[PDB]
């Protein structure tokens, strides 16, 4: 008991910052999610300055965010940092989840970890959609009635649940101001929920590329994971400085930048870049009710993605078929959402609903196989007597 | 998860049947061989995750000879990949070196923990 | 989707403001201010900026006092309540013919003029965008469309016709200089302008944005070498293995 | 402080591991070192390595897709060509 | 090269913050100005310093 | 968790309190008990020997601000009404 | 082990909520404190669902709380039970504060605490004075201008911070937006270092009434004290809701019910109930910076009682006559507030300068030279030679 650890406050930051036995094998893949944590706390702060310095009002919410703009020093800095920020938050996002599912760190010791990041995920989407809905440009609000309708299509009931969530049958000061409320409140449970992954994290540890046990060596963070942080969040840091300052609006859409006018919709319309594959997995089902619940099985299938590896060895370096496979996932995860972005005309369709077919037949069928072939060729070929 | 007497039991279908033997064992060892594992120095037993608690019940039985040997290798691994090198054509794990040393083991400790949740919740039909 | 009303891509033209070194013409912008008031006055309304703005990158000190002196502003009323007319400020708005929205509907022959201070950014392309609605359009529609009575075309755009009358014709600017006249001085001219008015930060944000690509990547590279640097001694360490003795 | 529960890894002195001995390392100070000794050696040798080592399960899928993408293409930009009055009626049936 | 001049630089901890943070905000000032400088020089007659030279007679 | 500084207390089974030996408790099963009877009689003795171990505690302090703030007023009074044309001057003065 | 404490959010919420081993002599003054974070907390939400329906701007806030009261549906519960809430917090927290002085709270295993409660009360001084210059009344907008100008006695910047604060050279829309920021953001700061209070009183635990050693029995938190913070809540609600239902106009003061127009107000200005015992002690000493340090001095005051007093015993149960001493200062606190409450003048300005030297007497010469008198004759009654 030093003074470092046998005081509390300081003892916290020391099992956290100061000391904590992480593998020595960790790739350029971990400090990704570090990043992810610490654009997260970005995204918060900048969101702080905007509330302190934004009005939601009907009459003034599209002037306070041109005022936000133009009439006040270091301004549209502001709004491009939240557009910059948002993107690259929903890249790394996609980049951690792809880490997390290739090196096979959903097995058991941190299951628990995997349903609080899937549930992460399942609610930071919505409130990203909330996000994009507090606009109220020419197709903001536009998406944010496209989502009210589609969540209209609950069985049994279809007018007092719209009318309740949506301030009755039209649109006024309530149903904004309640959307801008509470797109300012949820990320606070993410922050809460983050905090629960990370206690998850500390007490389960972490896994390594090799997919084998690392209490054989083990470093402390701090003075040597401090700063690979630093040095890929400078790198980051450039990177979102080239897209904040160059060229800030090319991430998004030319298309929020229209004053309020729910009149007539622009010619082109397309969801932000991170909800695309969700959009064609919504298209590809012919059914309303059954395309809901279906988009939500697609979100959710990561939480029965466990308990159905039956791969004996831990990750994919080592497997040349699975890892195939999963390189077809994401090159098909990509080609779906290229797709998405275009018109549903033919033959696009039909390719699509092929690839919503082998989707969740990769998912539900085709990792328990090849997981099964892999491990009887692993005992057939080793033994030869 | 996956239970290694099936394992077993499809292995010893697949070795005495003379045609799908004869054309899937070639296969088998050029994938064993092209895996990458052999040259990391890497034996098989190494790689198998050792988690949940049946996995450490078959550890805890090894000789003290082999886990040394097993806890060098995971280092040396560790030390390897951490490089991104590899070492030279002289820590090679040889084609006939990468014998299971834990595989009976995990079979009888298998074999004892599912006849004992057998027996366990079990009826007195005749 | 179909061609032909998607919208054929435009070249990527060569532009002043159009690179990761530069800064506006605003040499042509006191210019554009120009071209854009003697024509698009009484068609758009461009409300959405004010003239502190104004000074400074188009006009020095006296000319924005003269155009606020030169309009009435519907001060507020005195006394007796009475409605009055005041010269504008410095710190207003620039103003419309219209009174808030109704005198364009009605005269436009259908539809409305969009507000000119976000369209830059409101269409896909860009800088060459606009550029290329109002030069590509020929003086006769393609062979076999009879377009409504009433409306023009314009290929490059999406959607075939437009509302707009085609008030481009040349030899009636002439500022001091032989420069105006041609189609093309003038639509550089607006198209320069209507991008400051959508941006009026391009030359603070490209200096800002150098200052910090320049430190960032000094920062990037002072940490790649000390990253290299205090994780040598862990990154070469070597393991011997020495079988131990037979005896438990 | 009630103890936490069972976990494999824990704190220094108690990381769970199989013990171990006969392990020796050999350390040395950064001070005494090049800290870029040979990165350039690295950067090319190695890089290219890997590169070859990944160039059999990356491109093939990324191949497939983009000739699944632009066959796509081609077929709608034909439809929609000195087409669309005769071959895309019956289509769409 | 390195002789006792600089190595007894090398010690002080209570007062180098001081001085260091000093030396951060000059070298700070005068990379700001020296950037806006190249700024200023890399493009001549856009920049509305010499139109007023330019419309001068 | 992990263990924690110094402390003058723990958890159950090792709070750290002073070794003892020779104490007996017992308990009555409260569902077996009929607690309440004399409820009102418990109170009213409760509350007449709590005012009989604090008389002055709560008495005098309250008695000598009032007379204080008494004497403030009655001078208030000396002064302010329809007589501070008469002292005001010799008290600002 | 059970699988209530090997989760590892159960064995948190066990540990710290149903496994306490608190003292089994208990009174409610302790139980007063989780009365107080629950009203902190229920304030909290109150406030934030009174916000979703509020607007920021400057002519429409108190435009903003006359529609809540005039059109949105049970409008007016949100703000009385905010203001009644607030009020009580504050009444409960000097509660609080006197409790812990009063039982030797303060001794050497406390003193983290100590210092972390007087932070909480330093902070708690302006958060809710900000939240009342938010609402611009007709005593609001001086409120706002005396805290925005006892800092300008600063020696060498009186302008820079008070410009900053001010959003420009004057009271204007970023005064007001940035007083709702703030009184927004900073009870989470609060949440923030109630939860460090907490954190520390954990690991060292709770006192006894007695002022003797507490580990000999203890009983768990379940079941056994949570029925204690019951019926205080309970009974806590009861009277705050029939203040609230029946006797609006209590607690706060009918002043700020006016909008800002420094056109016509009354002479009956004075701040709320809560501020005249630190407001009475600023009007003594005649100067203007001389406040500002006197303010300072009587909230250090209450940091400089640990090591202070020569009190062997811990608490004032069992001494003679400190406890009329401590008594005496408690009617002295309520009779300056009371002092304050009325305007300046002869002798009332005489009695300013009088209540002030007996407020600081106390904590500063009367308790050593009180405590070693104690301790002496003590030991000379218990020995005879
Ligand atoms: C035409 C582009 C010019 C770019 C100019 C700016 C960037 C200069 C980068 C440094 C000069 C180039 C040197 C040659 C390539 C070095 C690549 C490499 O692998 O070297 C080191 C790379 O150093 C790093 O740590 C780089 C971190 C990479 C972060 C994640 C990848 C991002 C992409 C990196 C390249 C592009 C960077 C700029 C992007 C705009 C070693 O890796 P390591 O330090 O992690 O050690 C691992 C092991 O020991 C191998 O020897
Ligand atoms: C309201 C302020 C908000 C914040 C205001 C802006 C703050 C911005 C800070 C950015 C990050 C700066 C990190 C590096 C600071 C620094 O200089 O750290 C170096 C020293 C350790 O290194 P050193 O001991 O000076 O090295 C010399 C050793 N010799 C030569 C003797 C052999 O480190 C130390 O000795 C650390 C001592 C404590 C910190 C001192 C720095 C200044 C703090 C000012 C406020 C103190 C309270
Ligand atoms: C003069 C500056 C002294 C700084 C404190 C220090 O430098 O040290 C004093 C001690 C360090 O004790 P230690 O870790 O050296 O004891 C090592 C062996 N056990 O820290 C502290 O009290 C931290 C708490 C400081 C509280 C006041 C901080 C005020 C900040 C404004
Ligand atoms: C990827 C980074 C953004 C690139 C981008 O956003 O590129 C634009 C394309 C579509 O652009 P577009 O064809 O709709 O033309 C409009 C722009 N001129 O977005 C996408 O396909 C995103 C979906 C696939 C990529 C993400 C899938 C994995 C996550
Ligand atoms: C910055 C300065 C902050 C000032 C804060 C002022 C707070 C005012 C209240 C202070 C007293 C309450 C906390 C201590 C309670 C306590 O001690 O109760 C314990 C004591 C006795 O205990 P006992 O064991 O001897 O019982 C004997 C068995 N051993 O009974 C009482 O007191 C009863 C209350 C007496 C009257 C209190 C006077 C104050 C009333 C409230 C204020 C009224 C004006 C408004
Ligand atoms: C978290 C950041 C704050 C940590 C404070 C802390 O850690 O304060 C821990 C130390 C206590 O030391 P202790 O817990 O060993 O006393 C255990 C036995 N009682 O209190 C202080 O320094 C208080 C110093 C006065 C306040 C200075 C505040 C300076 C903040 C910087
Ligand atoms: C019980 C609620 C007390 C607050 C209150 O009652 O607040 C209202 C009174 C105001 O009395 P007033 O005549 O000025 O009201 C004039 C309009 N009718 O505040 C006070 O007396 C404060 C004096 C006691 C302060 C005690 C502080 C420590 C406890
Ligand atoms: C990680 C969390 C967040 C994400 C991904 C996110 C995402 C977004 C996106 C995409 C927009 C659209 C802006 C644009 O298109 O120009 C937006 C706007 C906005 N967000 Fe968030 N946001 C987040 C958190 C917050 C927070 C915490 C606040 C706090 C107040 C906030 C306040 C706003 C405001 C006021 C706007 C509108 C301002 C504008 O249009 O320029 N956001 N957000
Ligand atoms: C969105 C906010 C998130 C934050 C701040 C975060 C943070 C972290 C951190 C710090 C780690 C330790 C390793 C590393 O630094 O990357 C980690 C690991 C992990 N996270 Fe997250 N995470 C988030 C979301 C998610 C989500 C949505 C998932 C769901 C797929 C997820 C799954 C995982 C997994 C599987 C690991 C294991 C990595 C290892 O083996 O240690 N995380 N996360
Ligand atoms: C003086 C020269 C003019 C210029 C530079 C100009 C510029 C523009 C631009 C850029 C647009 C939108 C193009 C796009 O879709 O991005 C537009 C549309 C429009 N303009 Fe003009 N315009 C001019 C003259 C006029 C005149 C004289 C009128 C008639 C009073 C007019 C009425 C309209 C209308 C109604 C639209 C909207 C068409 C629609 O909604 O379909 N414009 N103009
Ligand atoms: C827990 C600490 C807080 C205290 C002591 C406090 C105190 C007060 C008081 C006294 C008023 C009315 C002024 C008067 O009648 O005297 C008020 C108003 C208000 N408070 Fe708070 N408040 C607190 C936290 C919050 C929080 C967290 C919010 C979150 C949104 C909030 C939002 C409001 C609103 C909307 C009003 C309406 C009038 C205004 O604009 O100030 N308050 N608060
Ligand atoms: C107003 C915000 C506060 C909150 C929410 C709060 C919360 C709490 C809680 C929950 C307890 C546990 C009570 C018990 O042991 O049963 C407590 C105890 C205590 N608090 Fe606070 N507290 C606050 C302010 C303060 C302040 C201002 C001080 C003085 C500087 C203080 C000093 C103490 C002390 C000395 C104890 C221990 C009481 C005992 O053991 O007898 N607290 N507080
Ligand atoms: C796996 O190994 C680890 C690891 O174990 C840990 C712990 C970390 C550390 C984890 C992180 C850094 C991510 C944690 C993320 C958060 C803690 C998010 C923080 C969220 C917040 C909301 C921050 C809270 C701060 C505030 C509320 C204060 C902000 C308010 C301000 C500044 C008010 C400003 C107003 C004025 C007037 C100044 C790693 O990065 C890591 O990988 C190496
Ligand atoms: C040490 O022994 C103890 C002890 O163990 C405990 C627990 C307490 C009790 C302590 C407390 C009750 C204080 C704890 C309070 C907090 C930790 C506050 C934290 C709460 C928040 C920051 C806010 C809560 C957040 C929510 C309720 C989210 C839900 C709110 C909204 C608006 C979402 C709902 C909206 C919709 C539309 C669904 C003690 O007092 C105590 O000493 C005796």
């Amino acid at each position: 008991m030093a003074f470092r650890k046998s005081n509390v406050y300081l003892s916290l930051v020391n099992s956290y910052i100061i000391d904590s036995p992480q593998p020595s094998s960790i790739n350029y893949w971990w400090n990704m999610g570090s990043l992810l944590g610490l654009c997260l706390v970005i995204q918060i702060v900048t969101g702080i300055f905007m509330a302190m310095h934004y009005s939601s009002n009907i009459e003034l919410a599209f002037s306070s965010v041109e005022h936000i703009m133009r009439d006040v020093h270091n301004g549209y800095i502001l709004r491009y940092l939240h557009a910059n920020g948002a993107s690259f938050f929903f890249m790394v996002m996609f980049m951690h989840m792809a880490k997390g599912l290739y090196y096979g760190s959903y097995r058991s010791p941190r299951v628990t970890l995997w349903n609080v990041g899937v549930i992460i995920f399942i609610l930071t989407i919505a409130t990203a959609f909330l996000g994009y809905c507090c606009v109220y440009g020419q197709m903001s609000h536009w998406g944010a009635t496209v989502i009210t309708n589609l969540f209209s299509a609950i069985p049994f009931v279809g007018n007092d649940i719209v009318s309740w969530l949506w301030g009755g049958f039209s649109v006024s000061n309530p149903t904004i101001q309640r959307f801008f409320a509470l797109h300012y409140l949820v990320p606070f449970i993410i922050a809460a929920m983050v905090i629960m992954h990370l206690m998850a994290l500390h007490i389960h540890g972490s896994s390594n590329p090799l997919g084998i046990t690392g209490n054989l060596d083990r470093i402390p963070m701090h003075s040597y994971f401090i700063f690979k942080d630093l040095v890929t969040v400078f790198l980051f840091m450039l990177i979102l400085a080239l897209f904040v300052f160059y060229s800030p609006n090319t991430l998004g859409h030319p298309d929020n930048y229209i004053p309020g006018n729910p009149l007539v919709t622009p010619a082109s319309i397309v969801p932000e870049w991170y909800l695309l594959p969700f959009y064609a997995i919504l298209r590809s089902i012919p059914d309303k009710l059954l395309g809901v619940i279906t988009m939500f099985a697609a979100i959710l299938v990561l939480l029965v993605l466990p308990f159905t590896d039956r791969s004996v060895v831990r990750g994919n370096t080592f497997k040349v078929l699975s890892k195939f496979f999963f390189f077809i996932f994401v090159f098909n995860f990509v080609l779906l959402g290229q797709i998405g972005a275009c018109h549903v005309e033919v033959p696009y369709v039909l390719m699509g609903q092929i690839a919503t077919f082998i989707y969740f037949a990769y998912f539900l069928i085709i990792v328990p196989v090849i997981s099964t072939i892999e491990n009887v060729l692993f005992y057939i070929g080793r033994v030869n007597k | 998860p996956q239970s290694f007497t099936s394992i077993a039991r499809i292995g010893d279908y697949i070795l005495k049947s003379p045609v799908l033997s004869k054309l899937c064992v070639p296969v088998a060892n050029q994938f064993i061989n092209l895996a990458g594992y052999k040259k990391l120095g890497l034996k098989f037993d190494d790689l198998i995750a050792e988690e949940n608690p049946i996995m450490q019940t078959a550890l805890r039985r090894l000789p003290e000879d082999e886990s040394y040997a097993r806890a060098y290798r995971i280092i040396r691994a560790h030390q390897t990949e951490l490089t991104h090198h590899l070492l030279p054509r002289n820590e090679w794990i040889k084609a006939q070196e990468d014998v299971p040393y834990l595989l009976p083991y995990i079979l009888e400790a298998e074999a004892a923990a599912k006849e004992k949740d057998e027996l366990d919740n079990i009826e007195v039909s005749k | 989707m179909t061609a032909a009303e998607h919208g054929l891509h435009a070249p990527a033209y060569a532009w002043s403001h159009n690179g990761p070194f530069e800064t506006f013409d605003h040499a042509s912008i006191r210019r554009g201010y120009q071209v854009y008031r003697e024509v698009c006055a009484a068609c758009h309304s461009l409300d959405r900026v004010a003239w502190r703005t104004l000074v400074g990158v188009s006009h020095t000190n006296e000319e924005v006092r003269n155009m606020a002196e030169e309009f009435e502003y519907d001060d507020e009323p005195d006394e007796q309540g009475n409605p009055k007319k005041r010269p504008g400020k410095l710190s207003d708005y620039i103003p419309g013919p219209y009174p808030n929205e109704q005198a364009a509907r009605a005269a436009n022959q259908g539809a409305l003029p969009p507000d000119l201070s976000l369209i830059v950014k409101a269409r896909h392309g860009g800088c060459d965008y606009i550029f290329s609605l109002l030069t590509g359009y020929p003086d006769e529609p393609p062979a076999g469309v009879a377009l409504p009575p009433g409306s023009n075309y314009n290929p490059y755009f999406p959607g075939g016709s437009i509302a707009m009358a085609r008030v481009l014709f040349d030899d009636m600017v002439e500022y001091e200089d032989g420069t105006p006249a041609t189609t093309s001085q003038m639509a550089k001219d607006v198209t320069t302008f209507l991008n400051w008015c959508a941006e009026p930060e391009h030359d603070e944000r490209k200096r800002l944005g150098l200052k910090t690509v320049i430190i960032l990547s000094s920062l990037y590279l002072l940490s790649i070498w000390v990253k290299k640097f205090k994780w040598a001694g862990i990154k070469t360490r070597k393991f011997v293995f020495n079988p131990p003795k037979p005896r438990k | 402080g009630p103890p936490s529960g069972k976990t494999y890894m824990g704190w220094w002195g108690h990381m769970g591991g199989p013990k171990q001995k006969g392990i020796t390392s050999y350390a040395v100070s950064p001070y005494a070192q090049k800290p870029l000794q040979g990165i350039f050696h690295n950067a090319v040798f190695n890089s290219f390595r890997r590169f070859k080592s990944q160039f059999l399960y990356v491109l093939i899928p990324a191949g497939i897709y983009w000739y699944w993408w632009k066959n796509g293409n081609e077929y709608n930009e034909f439809l929609y060509s000195k087409a669309g009055r005769e071959e895309l009626e019956r289509v769409n049936v | 090269s390195f002789s006792s001049l600089y190595k007894t630089f090398f010690k002080r901890n209570a007062v180098f913050v001081g001085t260091i943070f000093a030396g951060a905000f000059v070298f700070q000032t005068v990379f700001d100005t020296a950037i806006t400088s190249w700024y200023e020089n890399h493009n001549k007659g856009k920049l509305w310093k010499d139109v007023k030279a330019r419309i001068a007679a």
